Protein backbone atom coordinates (compact mmCIF):
# COMPACT_ATOMS: atom_id res chain seq x y z
CA UNK A 1 0.00 0.00 0.00
CA UNK A 2 1.10 3.56 -0.79
CA UNK A 3 0.48 6.82 1.18
CA UNK A 4 0.06 4.43 4.07
CA UNK A 5 -0.58 6.45 7.39
CA UNK A 6 0.64 3.44 9.41
CA UNK A 7 4.07 3.73 7.79
CA UNK A 8 4.48 7.10 9.61
CA UNK A 9 2.15 6.95 12.62
CA UNK A 10 3.46 3.61 13.99
CA UNK A 11 7.11 4.60 14.10
CA UNK A 12 8.72 5.10 17.52
CA UNK A 13 9.65 8.49 18.59
CA UNK A 14 13.16 9.49 17.49
CA UNK A 15 14.80 12.50 19.16
CA UNK A 16 17.60 12.31 16.59
CA UNK A 17 21.25 13.32 17.12
CA UNK A 18 21.07 17.10 17.43
CA UNK A 19 21.04 18.56 20.86
CA UNK A 20 18.06 20.90 21.09
CA UNK A 21 14.75 20.48 22.92
CA UNK A 22 12.14 21.46 20.35
CA UNK A 23 8.45 20.84 21.14
CA UNK A 24 6.92 18.50 18.51
CA UNK A 25 4.13 15.97 18.35
CA UNK A 26 4.10 12.27 17.62
CA UNK A 27 1.49 9.52 17.36
CA UNK A 28 1.59 7.05 20.20
CA UNK A 29 0.09 3.81 19.13
CA UNK A 30 -0.32 2.47 22.73
CA UNK A 31 -2.49 5.38 23.76
CA UNK A 32 -3.94 5.94 20.30
CA UNK A 33 -3.27 9.67 20.73
CA UNK A 34 -1.03 12.55 19.48
CA UNK A 35 1.43 13.32 22.33
CA UNK A 36 4.24 15.91 22.76
CA UNK A 37 7.92 15.20 22.74
CA UNK A 38 11.16 17.21 22.63
CA UNK A 39 12.99 16.79 19.33
CA UNK A 40 16.71 17.36 18.97
CA UNK A 41 16.43 19.38 15.77
CA UNK A 42 17.63 17.14 12.94
CA UNK A 43 17.09 13.75 11.33
CA UNK A 44 14.72 11.50 13.28
CA UNK A 45 11.72 10.14 11.45
CA UNK A 46 8.36 11.04 9.97
CA UNK A 47 6.40 10.60 13.18
CA UNK A 48 7.22 14.20 14.01
CA UNK A 49 4.70 17.00 13.55
CA UNK A 50 4.71 20.72 14.33
CA UNK A 51 1.25 20.79 15.95
CA UNK A 52 -1.28 18.49 17.62
CA UNK A 53 -3.68 19.24 14.65
CA UNK A 54 -1.15 18.12 12.05
CA UNK A 55 -0.57 14.87 13.87
CA UNK A 56 -4.32 14.32 14.44
CA UNK A 57 -5.03 14.86 10.67
CA UNK A 58 -2.10 12.75 9.52
CA UNK A 59 -2.92 9.83 11.78
CA UNK A 60 -6.68 10.04 11.57
CA UNK A 61 -7.06 6.44 10.37
CA UNK A 62 -4.49 3.68 10.66
CA UNK A 63 -4.69 0.37 8.72
CA UNK B 1 25.66 18.01 30.21
CA UNK B 2 26.32 14.40 31.33
CA UNK B 3 29.13 13.73 33.75
CA UNK B 4 29.71 17.39 34.53
CA UNK B 5 29.38 19.59 37.56
CA UNK B 6 27.38 22.47 38.95
CA UNK B 7 29.03 25.65 37.51
CA UNK B 8 27.91 27.91 40.33
CA UNK B 9 25.82 31.06 39.95
CA UNK B 10 27.06 33.32 37.16
CA UNK B 11 30.47 31.70 36.74
CA UNK B 12 29.72 31.40 33.02
CA UNK B 13 28.44 34.97 32.40
CA UNK B 14 28.28 34.61 28.57
CA UNK B 15 25.93 31.58 28.67
CA UNK B 16 22.41 32.36 27.58
CA UNK B 17 19.14 30.43 27.47
CA UNK B 18 16.93 30.65 24.41
CA UNK B 19 13.23 30.60 25.41
CA UNK B 20 10.06 30.04 23.19
CA UNK B 21 7.82 29.40 26.21
CA UNK B 22 10.39 26.91 27.48
CA UNK B 23 14.17 26.50 27.12
CA UNK B 24 14.92 24.94 23.78
CA UNK B 25 18.65 25.73 23.20
CA UNK B 26 21.58 27.71 24.70
CA UNK B 27 23.68 30.46 23.19
CA UNK B 28 26.79 32.60 23.78
CA UNK B 29 26.81 36.34 24.18
CA UNK B 30 29.57 37.83 21.98
CA UNK B 31 28.71 41.52 22.59
CA UNK B 32 25.97 43.62 24.10
CA UNK B 33 23.62 43.07 21.23
CA UNK B 34 24.49 39.67 19.63
CA UNK B 35 24.30 35.95 20.54
CA UNK B 36 25.84 33.03 18.73
CA UNK B 37 23.86 29.67 18.69
CA UNK B 38 23.23 26.74 16.36
CA UNK B 39 21.29 26.93 13.12
CA UNK B 40 19.11 23.96 14.06
CA UNK B 41 17.88 26.05 17.00
CA UNK B 42 16.26 28.59 14.62
CA UNK B 43 12.81 29.92 15.76
CA UNK B 44 10.84 32.99 14.76
CA UNK B 45 9.88 33.93 18.35
CA UNK B 46 12.80 33.80 20.78
CA UNK B 47 13.39 35.45 24.07
CA UNK B 48 16.99 35.52 25.16
CA UNK B 49 17.55 35.04 28.83
CA UNK B 50 20.82 36.37 30.22
CA UNK B 51 22.34 36.13 33.68
CA UNK B 52 20.58 32.81 34.41
CA UNK B 53 21.47 30.12 36.84
CA UNK B 54 18.22 28.37 37.79
CA UNK B 55 16.18 28.54 34.59
CA UNK B 56 13.10 27.31 36.41
CA UNK B 57 12.65 30.27 38.77
CA UNK B 58 12.70 34.03 38.15
CA UNK B 59 14.98 35.50 40.78
CA UNK B 60 14.41 39.09 39.53
CA UNK B 61 17.87 40.16 38.23
CA UNK B 62 18.04 38.18 34.99
CA UNK B 63 17.73 40.08 31.72
CA UNK B 64 15.01 38.77 29.43
CA UNK B 65 15.29 40.42 25.97
CA UNK B 66 13.43 39.60 22.74
CA UNK B 67 15.42 38.60 19.74
CA UNK B 68 14.81 41.09 16.92
CA UNK B 69 16.58 39.08 14.25
CA UNK B 70 17.79 35.37 13.95
CA UNK B 71 20.14 34.91 10.98
CA UNK B 72 21.05 31.30 10.12
CA UNK B 73 24.29 30.77 8.11
CA UNK B 74 23.23 30.98 4.44
CA UNK B 75 25.01 27.73 3.59
CA UNK B 76 23.43 25.73 6.49
CA UNK B 77 22.46 22.22 5.39
CA UNK B 78 19.90 20.57 7.67
CA UNK B 79 20.74 17.06 6.38
CA UNK B 80 24.58 17.19 6.81
CA UNK B 81 24.57 19.82 9.62
CA UNK B 82 27.32 21.71 7.81
CA UNK B 83 27.51 25.42 8.76
CA UNK B 84 25.38 24.86 11.89
CA UNK B 85 25.60 28.47 13.22
CA UNK B 86 23.15 31.33 13.75
CA UNK B 87 23.40 34.84 15.04
CA UNK B 88 20.67 36.36 17.13
CA UNK B 89 20.34 40.13 17.48
CA UNK B 90 18.88 41.51 20.70
CA UNK B 91 15.98 44.09 20.46
CA UNK B 92 17.94 46.18 22.94
CA UNK B 93 21.46 45.97 24.33
CA UNK B 94 22.07 43.87 27.38
CA UNK B 95 23.61 45.55 30.41
CA UNK B 96 26.98 44.03 30.91
CA UNK B 97 28.02 43.54 34.55
CA UNK B 98 29.76 40.65 36.38
CA UNK B 99 26.83 38.24 35.71
CA UNK B 100 26.25 39.16 32.10
CA UNK B 101 29.44 39.44 30.03
CA UNK B 102 30.46 38.77 26.44
CA UNK B 103 32.91 36.07 25.33
CA UNK B 104 35.66 36.74 22.78
CA UNK B 105 35.73 35.26 19.34
CA UNK B 106 38.78 33.17 18.37
CA UNK B 107 41.81 34.82 16.72
CA UNK B 108 43.17 31.10 15.70
CA UNK B 109 41.81 27.59 15.68
CA UNK B 110 42.34 25.47 18.80
CA UNK B 111 44.53 22.41 18.51
CA UNK B 112 43.84 18.62 19.53
CA UNK B 113 44.36 18.26 23.30
CA UNK B 114 43.25 21.76 24.26
CA UNK B 115 40.94 21.81 27.29
CA UNK B 116 37.62 23.47 26.85
CA UNK B 117 34.70 24.34 29.09
CA UNK B 118 31.29 23.20 27.76
CA UNK B 119 28.16 24.41 29.58
CA UNK B 120 24.40 24.16 29.47
CA UNK B 121 21.00 23.19 30.93
CA UNK B 122 20.62 19.92 28.99
CA UNK B 123 19.97 16.31 29.99
CA UNK B 124 22.28 15.04 32.70
CA UNK B 125 21.58 11.35 32.00
CA UNK B 126 22.94 8.99 29.24
CA UNK B 127 19.75 6.78 29.67
CA UNK B 128 16.42 8.49 30.22
CA UNK B 129 16.21 12.11 31.00
CA UNK B 130 16.72 14.53 33.77
CA UNK B 131 16.91 18.33 33.20
CA UNK B 132 18.74 20.37 35.88
CA UNK B 133 17.57 23.53 37.55
CA UNK B 134 21.06 25.09 37.59
CA UNK B 135 23.80 25.48 34.91
CA UNK B 136 26.13 22.54 34.47
CA UNK B 137 29.78 22.65 33.22
CA UNK B 138 32.09 20.05 31.70
CA UNK B 139 35.89 20.24 31.11
CA UNK B 140 36.78 18.32 27.91
CA UNK B 141 39.65 18.23 25.37
CA UNK B 142 39.48 18.75 21.65
CA UNK B 143 39.91 15.41 19.85
CA UNK B 144 42.09 14.85 16.83
CA UNK B 145 40.45 15.24 13.38
CA UNK B 146 41.48 11.59 12.73
CA UNK B 147 39.72 10.25 15.79
CA UNK B 148 36.56 12.36 15.00
CA UNK B 149 36.33 11.01 11.46
CA UNK B 150 36.92 7.46 12.81
CA UNK B 151 34.00 7.93 15.17
CA UNK B 152 31.73 9.36 12.53
CA UNK B 153 32.84 8.18 9.08
CA UNK B 154 31.45 10.22 6.28
CA UNK B 155 29.87 12.86 8.62
CA UNK B 156 32.53 15.27 9.77
CA UNK B 157 33.07 18.26 7.60
CA UNK B 158 35.79 20.87 7.71
CA UNK B 159 33.51 23.11 9.83
CA UNK B 160 33.14 20.47 12.68
CA UNK B 161 35.18 19.24 15.49
CA UNK B 162 34.95 16.62 18.23
CA UNK B 163 35.53 17.10 21.93
CA UNK B 164 35.10 14.94 25.03
CA UNK B 165 36.06 11.34 25.99
CA UNK B 166 36.03 8.25 23.78
CA UNK B 167 35.59 6.06 26.86
CA UNK B 168 32.15 7.57 27.55
CA UNK B 169 30.55 9.14 30.60
CA UNK B 170 31.05 12.89 29.91
CA UNK B 171 29.40 14.78 27.04
CA UNK B 172 27.01 17.56 26.20
CA UNK B 173 23.38 16.34 25.57
CA UNK B 174 19.93 17.40 24.48
CA UNK B 175 19.11 20.82 25.70
CA UNK B 176 22.74 22.04 25.33
CA UNK B 177 22.62 22.80 21.54
CA UNK B 178 23.85 26.23 20.65
CA UNK B 179 25.84 26.63 23.78
CA UNK B 180 29.50 27.47 24.24
CA UNK B 181 32.69 25.49 24.00
CA UNK B 182 35.32 27.84 25.46
CA UNK B 183 39.14 27.22 25.28
CA UNK B 184 41.57 29.79 26.75
CA UNK B 185 38.81 32.35 27.12
CA UNK B 186 37.77 32.20 23.46
CA UNK B 187 34.51 30.80 21.86
CA UNK B 188 35.84 27.94 19.78
CA UNK B 189 32.75 25.78 19.49
CA UNK B 190 28.95 25.51 19.39
CA UNK B 191 27.10 22.42 20.78
CA UNK B 192 25.68 20.64 17.71
CA UNK B 193 25.21 16.84 17.60
CA UNK B 194 26.39 13.35 18.56
CA UNK B 195 25.22 9.79 18.34
CA UNK B 196 23.30 9.51 21.72
CA UNK B 197 25.23 11.18 24.56
CA UNK B 198 28.25 10.20 26.59
CA UNK B 199 28.45 6.85 24.72
CA UNK B 200 31.61 4.91 24.02
CA UNK B 201 33.44 6.01 20.87
CA UNK B 202 30.75 8.64 20.03
CA UNK B 203 32.01 11.98 21.28
CA UNK B 204 30.23 15.38 20.98
CA UNK B 205 30.41 17.17 17.61
CA UNK B 206 30.72 20.97 17.63
CA UNK B 207 30.63 23.76 15.09
CA UNK B 208 34.12 25.24 14.58
CA UNK B 209 33.58 28.95 15.29
CA UNK B 210 37.09 29.94 14.14
CA UNK B 211 35.88 29.25 10.57
CA UNK B 212 33.07 31.84 10.74
CA UNK B 213 34.72 34.96 12.30
CA UNK B 214 34.56 36.82 8.97
CA UNK B 215 30.88 35.97 8.52
CA UNK B 216 30.12 36.88 12.12
CA UNK B 217 31.81 40.27 11.91
CA UNK B 218 30.19 41.19 8.60
CA UNK B 219 26.69 40.05 9.77
CA UNK B 220 26.95 42.20 12.85
CA UNK B 221 28.25 45.17 10.79
CA UNK B 222 25.51 44.88 8.20
CA UNK B 223 22.57 44.26 10.55
CA1 LIG C 1 16.39 32.24 36.86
Amino acid sequence: PTGNNAEICLLPLDYGPCRALLLRYYYDRYTQSCRQFLYGGCEGNANNFYTWEACDDACWRIE
Amino acid sequence: IVGGYTCGANTVPYQVSLNSGYHFCGGSLINSQWVVSAAHCYKSGIQVRLGEDNINVVEGNEQFISASKSIVHPSYNSNTLNNDIMLIKLKSAASLNSRVASISLPTSCASAGTQCLISGWGNTKSSGTSYPDVLKCLKAPILSTSSCKSAYPGQITSNMFCAGYLEGGKDSCQGDSGGPVVCSGKLQGIVSWGSGCAQKNKPGVYTKVCNYVSWIKQTIASN
